[PDB]
């Protein structure tokens, strides 16, 4: 697992790990558009580590 | 009728016995004595069991203290409770083991272990219809280890339709007090695996963890653990010394655990385990017994059962308490971990009720059950043998008494062996 | 004139024929010590203890019973409890090992060891009886020295008085509560031995039983004696017909007759109606019309089965207390004017009554009140294939591994004994199906 | 389903050799499996039924349920390879009076017994590739006393290798056996 | 997390709960073997079986 | 609402009214062993000391378990289930 | 390597409707409020069917020891391997085992040379293989334990040879089913539920399921009458083929 397969395997099994992140979120702010369940989450993370 | 005969051998071995014998003395009423001042008449009438009378009524139990050191047996003896042992049941040698497997079972038990097949066979003979054996011992120590195994073989091989049960404490790496734990361990599990029909492994780990976090005791002694141990041994044949709903005695236990020969290795649990502050506010009822029973932490292993599916399951209920109840809480447990017990095995609970209950409490439960995360045990042992026997060393004490490398290969392969076949029914499915 | 023998086997038929015996005895008046006292007679008439009783000729009576078992802990709680006097000494034939839940243990064993003694005692008993009517065989199924036991016995008793009549009351595990881990295994073996051996059999699950004590007897942690006591006034009930005048009387030998369509099918499940606590039997009227109703509930049947899935077949009817044929005629009408209940095209009638004038007797320390009518329900449905069923799936899952099967196989029973018993199995449950298809 | 339908000497049911040999039949497995391979013995083609759970892996003669497969023909003969396991197999007959009957044959059985909807028989089977001409003539004479009209269903199970069923009506020897009925011998 | 939200233009309460699957990994990693290498930027975390 | 013994010391099998009956026709639930107020004074007045303990170190610490136990009366199932006559009449209720 | 651009792929059904601090639970105590689902573990897998991590070989050294007499040939369609020295003259105790250790290489032409050279080993020794056995547990416990299709296909092809090759050698191997059969019984069942249509790969022996059953055929008319016994004990679903 290089980091991304782990999406995978936390989006194979929404009942284990069920919550909003298996879903896409609207966005705050309307100019951007609502992301992708894949890609919105690996976002989130590239925010963490800056 | 149906009577068993003790055997226990090496210090740890006779650690375990003396508190035993101690505890089912005070559950039948005999003092150390040997006379009978009990009061309800239940509590002699099935001490044949365990009890022979003698002439002028007094009682003795039949134990075989084994050991390869005169030390520790004079220590048992001038404890208390000491005096019920017959004198000419101590057996022992002159030199010691050495914390040596090789020679606790080539050159100095081979030629000792006649005595001790003398007085077993004169015990096993004496009593009108045996029903079994058990051994307490363990596997960290040379004279215990190796003497007992090569007992069990020799006793399996003289009577092949009996049951042989041990008690095994299996060395765990955090808290190890030898430097020599995993050679004689794998060496000891190679024969025991082969030889014994059931067996039961205790960690000194698990308990110290259990007397540190339920009983809460701020400093906890040896005499602890051996107390646990012989509360939760007695339970098993509580059954079978005095009546209940639903008797079953060790035979019948067998039958519904073991589902393939070479898988008859058990972890055990007691129940209720409380504080002494903390026992006015308990209310004692079955399902808090089964939620306290079926926690991983109350478990007598450092092996963690979430880690590995229950291929069966063992309830021993001590006390008078209502059938459907029992049945009820099984069921609702059984439903509610679906994930931790294996699809094709149905109905993968067995429950007994015996309507006495131990001294002290109203209600008692004994655990046993067996799960397959006991391959992590086997794994971690193996590892460090391995570590150690790449590099050949501690070798030469082992093989300067006739003993040779092919001896330690092919004792590491059985127990990956056992490692595979066990984990190999984790995953099959329907 | 009439005689009838009761042999309990196993713990569970020894734990019910406590109880049974208990019951007939307070029904007819005699003393624990076996002795009728001299005043405080309750029952007119003579003789009527001659079915289950045998005078000694001055002073106490016997029971015509024999207790088996091969591990000694039930059978000396019964030596040294309050009945020792009551029974012959040499009749409770007690083990040395326990088989340990294993029907080859039980069938290849030891079993052989004991069933010498047991025929002979057997013997012994039966030559005493002139009318002898049949025998009451109790076990339960899920355990292995029942199961063995109870298989030899019938074969043996099968050869050696051929066509006399044999009573077979199992006790078959729930569909989800059990105790044991293999008693699909030796239910399959006993229920394929027992097959071809008894005349009639009956359903007595335990978890239906539990589901009636706790929604009737308002009971929330039942215990095995309550059900060992309903199992006992079921027997009462069934057997009052013999010791008992009554306007329409039913004979043991009248059931093959009636409610036996075809040799292979015997099964059947019973029921029974009232059964109330006296905290709230004396507010209704115990009507025979509501009793009769309630008799016919599905949730009253006392195995776990559902008797809306099937049509029924046969339905026998036995009233005690001062019931009345116009009554029950009436119940009767109301009853087949029901749509719920539907029977096999081929059976135009499929009612048999029995009347009884004896109230069902009460027992101090019990549970259940006293009422003056009581219905019994015996009944044989289509609807009994799914307990086959379901058990045949326990037992493939099982199967398929090999699991278990050594500790038969080393027992001397073949491996391939399994396979036969499957069949069996499977050809039951086939004409089931069949018969049950219109014309 | 094989009814108003002519029929003299043969009539096979399966065959090994085609390109789907069941149509008809229904396969229902549990634990086993099911394939066509060529077999060593015997330099062609045959069908394959394996698996543990005797009883529960079968394949049926008729697709579903609720409808006859009817044939009159009164002789009936299997192609079997003996694996020294277990092995069975059924046939649902109808008797003189309107009401059905069960005969079955089983390997590991050693008690037959007659009962009236059930007639098991035990059977022994040699090593090697053989044929089995099963009679259902005087079997239905015999257990029953009635005369044979109609036959209804045939059932084979798991665990054994099967090349050809077909109906014989009589009691036939090679000579008159046409080559693809007969198994050529390796 | 709130900052992370900020930056990412998303709800705060979806990026903690995206956290919290995020740091259910050790049950990828009690199971055996499932090597990682978590890395999101400076620091990278290699496990091995155990 | 709430039969009071009903909870902590299981009763078995029998009727709810019946067991009820005998857990509130019994002894205790009631009287004073401390002449304790619920005020709060009678606290300072009392000891609150068990006479259950005994010492321990340097051999065995559990210590045995507090007097919420049964004793002598140890006795099987069957005794208590199964007697012929000696109870009260279920019907007697004089008239 | 390739990656799309993650903070692009976006959804378009999805409102951006934002509640935002509008929120709230509280005063709104409904029985229809959802509950949290709490994590839990998943199903454990374990590793019963995973990859073994080949270990190292030592027939790989030797050959680069250049003391094995064998040589690749290339004058046939498929290479034929030639003994610079006749087989019958080397020593069956030394060899034999180093040749069975090639089976675990994959390498050409170490992979090549280790089948071939065990072929010609076991067809042309007659009597002195025998006491080799107890040396050969060892490398085909190492070879069954790496659970890979391929090695575990052609060795259950070597061990059918070896008790086929020569007389008594089933005898003598009884004692020894307790260290390979655990394999035989995980891959036991693993045949394939084809259907009707035609299996085209009895060309290539490549069914795991049908090898071992007929590798165990093998071993009971050869291991004698002790042989079932011990077959049966090791594997419970095995069935008598010599016994009627
Ligand atoms: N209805 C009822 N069933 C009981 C009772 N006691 C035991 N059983 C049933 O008996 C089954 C097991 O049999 P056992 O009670 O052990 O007695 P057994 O049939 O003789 O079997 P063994 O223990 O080998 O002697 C259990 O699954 C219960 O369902 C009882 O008191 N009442
Ligand atoms: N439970 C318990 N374990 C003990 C006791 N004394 C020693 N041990 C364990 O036994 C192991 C040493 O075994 P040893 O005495 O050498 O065995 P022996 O050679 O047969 O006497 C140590 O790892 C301890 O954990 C005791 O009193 N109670
Ligand atoms: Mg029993």
């Amino acid at each position: 697992m290089n980091l991304d397969s782990i999406f995978e395997w936390i989006l194979k099994q929404p009942i284990n790990y069920p919550g909003k992140h298996q879903d896409s979120q609207p966005r705050t702010n309307p100019a951007y558009k609502p992301l992708e369940a894949k890609a919105q989450f690996h976002i989130i993370f590239k925010a963490t580590g800056e | 009728m149906r009577e068993i005969v003790h055997i226990q051998g090496g210090q740890c071995g006779n650690q375990i016995g003396a508190k035993f014998w101690e505890v089912i003395s005070d559950e039948h009423g005999i003092d150390p004595t040997g006379t009978y001042h009990g009061d309800s008449d239940l509590q002699l009438e099935r001490i044949n069991v365990y009890y022979n009378e003698a002439t002028g009524g007094r009682y003795v139990p039949r134990a075989i203290l084994m050991d390869l050191e005169p030390g520790t047996m004079d220590s048992v003896r001038a404890g208390p409770f000491g005096q019920l042992f017959r004198p000419d049941n101590f057996v022992f040698g002159q030199t010691g083991a050495g914390n040596n497997w090789a020679k606790g079972h080539y050159t100095e038990g081979a030629e000792l272990i006649d005595s001790v097949l003398d007085v077993v066979r004169k015990e096993a003979e004496g009593c009108d219809c045996l029903q079994g054996f058990q051994i307490t011992h363990s596997l960290g120590g040379g004279t215990g280890s190796g003497m007992g195994t090569l007992l069990i073989s020799k006793v399996r091989e003289e009577y092949p339709d009996r049951i042989m049960e041990t008690f095994s404490v299996v060395p765990s790496p955090k808290v190890s007090d030898t430097v020599v734990e995993p050679y004689n361990a794998t060496l000891s599990v190679h024969q025991l695996v082969e030889n014994a029909d059931e067996c039961m492994v205790i960690d000194n780990e698990a308990l110290y963890d259990i007397c540190f976090r339920t009983l809460k005791l701020t400093t906890p002694t040896y005499g602890d653990l051996n107390h646990l141990v012989s509360a939760a041994m007695s339970g098993v044949t509580c059954c079978l010394r005095f009546p209940g709903q639903l008797n079953s005695d060790l035979r019948k236990l067998a039958v519904n655990l073991i589902p393939f020969p070479r898988l008859h290795f058990f972890m055990i649990g007691f129940a209720p385990l409380t504080s002494r502050g903390s026992q006015q506010y308990r209310a004692l009822t079955v399902p808090e017994l089964t939620q306290q029973m079926f926690d991983a932490k109350n478990m007598m292993c450092a092996a963690d059962p979430r880690h590995g599916r229950y291929l069966t399951a063992s309830a021993l209920f001590r006390g008078r308490m209502s059938t459907k109840e029992v049945d009820e809480q099984m069921l609702n447990v059984q439903n509610k971990n679906s994930s931790y017990f294996v699809e094709w095995i149905p109905n993968n609970i067995k429950s007994s009720i015996c309507d006495i209950p131990p001294k002290g409490l109203k209600m008692a439960v004994t655990f046993v059950g067996n799960s397959t995360a006991i391959q992590e045990m086997f794994k971690r042992v193996a590892e460090q043998f391995t570590a150690m026997f790449r590099r050949k060393a501690f070798l030469h004490w082992y093989t300067g008494e006739g003993m040779d490398e092919m001896e330690f290969t092919e004792a590491e392969s059985n127990m990956n062996d056992l490692v595979s076949e066990y984990q190999q029914y984790q995953d099959a499915t329907a | 004139m009439r005689e009838v023998i009761s042999i309990h086997v196993g713990q569970g038929g020894i734990q019910v024929g406590n109880a049974c015996w208990e019951l007939f005895c307070l029904e007819h008046g005699i003393q624990p010590d076996g002795q009728m006292p001299s005043d405080r007679t309750i029952g007119g008439g003579d003789d009527a203890f001659n079915t289950f009783f045998s005078e000694t000729g001055a002073g106490k009576h016997v029971p015509r019973a024999v207790f088996l078992d091969l591990e000694p802990t039930v059978i000396d709680e019964v030596r040294t409890g309050t009945y020792r006097q009551l029974f012959h000494p040499e009749q409770l034939i007690s083990g040395k090992e326990d088989a340990a839940n294993n029907f080859a243990r039980g069938h290849y064993t030891i079993g052989k060891e004991i069933v010498d003694l047991c025929l002979d005692r057997i013997r012994k008993l039966a030559d005493n009886c002139t009318g002898l009517q049949g025998f009451l065989v109790f076990n339960s199924v899920g355990g292995g020295t029942g199961s063995g036991l109870g298989s030899l016995l019938l074969e043996r008793l099968s050869v050696d008085y051929g066509k006399k009549s044999k009573l077979g009351f199992t006790i078959y595990p729930s569909p989800q509560v059990s105790t044991a881990v293999v008693e699909p295994y030796n239910s399959i073996l006993s229920t394929h031995s027992l097959l071809e051996h008894t005349d009639v059999a009956v359903m007595l699950d335990n978890e239906a039983i539990y589901d009636i004590c706790r929604r009737n007897l308002d009971i929330e942690r039942p215990t095995y004696t309550n059900l060992n006591r309903l199992i006992a006034q079921v027997i009462s009930s069934l057997t009052a017909s013999l010791r008992f005048d009554g306007a329409l009387n039913v004979d043991i030998t009248e059931f093959q007759t009636n409610l036996v369509p075809y040799p292979r099918i015997h099964f059947m499940l019973s029921s029974y109606a009232p059964i109330i606590s006296a905290e709230k039997a004396y507010h209704e009227q115990l009507s025979v019309a509501e009793i009769t109703n309630s008799a016919f509930e599905p949730a009253n049947m006392m195995a776990k089965c559902d008797p809306r899935h099937g049509k029924y077949m046969a339905c026998s009817m036995m009233y005690r207390g001062d019931v009345v044929p116009k009554d029950v005629n009436a119940s009767i009408a109301t009853i087949k004017t029901k749509r719920t209940i539907q029977f096999v095209d081929w059976c135009p009638t499929g009612f048999k009554v029995g009347i009884n004038y004896q109230p069902p007797t009460v027992v101090p320390g019990g549970d259940l009140a006293k009422v003056m009518r009581a219905v019994c329900m015996i009944s044989n449905s289509t609807a009994i294939a799914e307990v086959f069923s379901r058990l045949d799936h326990k037992f493939d899952l099982m199967y398929a591994k090999r699991a278990f099967v050594h500790w038969y196989v080393g027992e001397g029973m073949e491996e391939g004994e399994f396979s036969e018993a499957r069949e069996d199995l499977a050809a039951l449950e086939k004409d089931y199906e069949e018969v049950g298809i219109e014309t | 389903m094989f009814k108003n339908t002519f029929q003299s000497g043969f009539l096979s049911i399966l065959y090994s050799i085609g390109s789907k040999p069941l149509q008809i039949w229904d396969k229902s497995i549990r634990n086993g499996h099911i394939k066509r391979i060529t077999d060593q013995d015997i330099l062609s083609s045959v069908l394959e039924i394996m698996g543990t759970n005797v009883s529960t892996n079968y394949i049926t003669a008729p697709a579903d349920p609720k409808e006859t497969l009817g044939i009159k023909l009164p002789f009936l003969v299997m192609i079997i390879k003996n694996l020294k396991k277990y092995y069975t197999f059924e046939v649902q007959v109808l008797d003189d009076k309107n009401v059905r009957r069960r005969f079955r044959a089983s390997n590991y059985q050693s008690t037959t017994r007659v009962k009236p909807f059930i007639c098991t028989m035990p059977m022994r089977l040699d090593e090697g590739w053989n044929q089995i001409q099963f009679n259902l003539s005087d079997f239905t004479r015999r257990a029953y006393a009635t005369n044979y009209i109609e036959t209804l269903r045939v059932q084979i199970h798991a665990n054994c290798r099967i090349r050809r069923i077909y109906f014989s009506d009589r009691l036939y020897s090679e000579e008159e056996l046409p080559p693809e009925f007969k198994l050529f011998l390796p | 997390a709130g900052p992370i939200a900020a930056s990412c233009y998303l709800g705060k309460d979806v990026v903690s709960s995206a956290h919290n699957a995020f740091i259910q990994a050790v049950s990828d990693l009690t199971t055996l073997g499932h090597g990682l290498n978590i890395d999101f930027g400076f620091v990278k975390v290699y496990v091995q079986d155990r | 609402g709430y039969i009071p013994g009903l909870k902590p010391n299981n009763h078995y099998g029998a009727s709810y009214g019946e067991i009820a009956k005998n857990c509130l026709s019994n002894p205790k639930v009631a009287q004073n062993p401390f002449k304790l107020a619920s005020t709060g004074f009678n606290y300072q007045r009392h000891d609150f000391r068990d006479p259950s303990l005994t010492a321990t170190t340097h051999k065995f610490g559990a210590q045995t378990l507090l007097k919420n136990h049964p004793s002598i009366d140890q006795k099987s199932n069957q005794w208590q289930s199964q007697t012929h006559d000696s109870f009260r009449n279920p019907l007697h209720k004089p008239n | 390597q390739h990656a799309p651009v993650f903070e692009d792929s976006q959804a378009a059904t999805v409102v951006n409707k934002f509640q935002g601090l509008r929120q709230g639970t509280g005063g709104k105590t409904s029985t229809q409020l959802p509950v949290k689902q709490p994590f839990q573990a998943p199903n454990p897998i374990c590793g019963a069917f995973k990859k073994r991590t080949i270990p190292v070989s030592e027939f790989r050294r030797y050959y680069d020891r250049g003391d094995l007499p064998i040589k690749v040939d290339h004058q046939g369609s498929v290479n034929k391997i030639i003994w610079v020295i006749q087989p019958d003259q080397l020593d069956y105790h030394h060899y034999l085992p180093i040749f069975f250790d090639g089976l675990r290489e994959k390498l050409d032409p170490y992979r090549f040379l280790a089948i071939l050279g065990t072929y010609d080993l076991l067809e042309k020794g007659s009597n002195k293989i025998l006491p080799v056995i107890p040396q050969l547990i060892i490398p085909v416990k190492t070879a069954l334990n790496t659970r890979d299709n391929e090695i575990i296909g052609i060795m259950l092809k070597i061990l059918q040879r070896l008790v086929v090759s020569g007389d008594m050698i089933g005898e003598a191997l009884v004692p020894y089913y307790r260290q390979i059969l655990p394999i035989f019984n995980l891959y036991k069942n693993c045949n394939k539920n084809v259907g009707d249509q035609i299996d085209y790969g009895q060309r290539k022996k490549l069914t795991l399921g049908d090898l071992i059953q007929e590798t165990l055929e093998l071993f009971e008319q050869t291991g004698g009458e002790d042989a079932f016994i011990n077959i049966k004990y090791m594997i419970p679903t095995y069935e008598s083929c010599v016994h009627n």
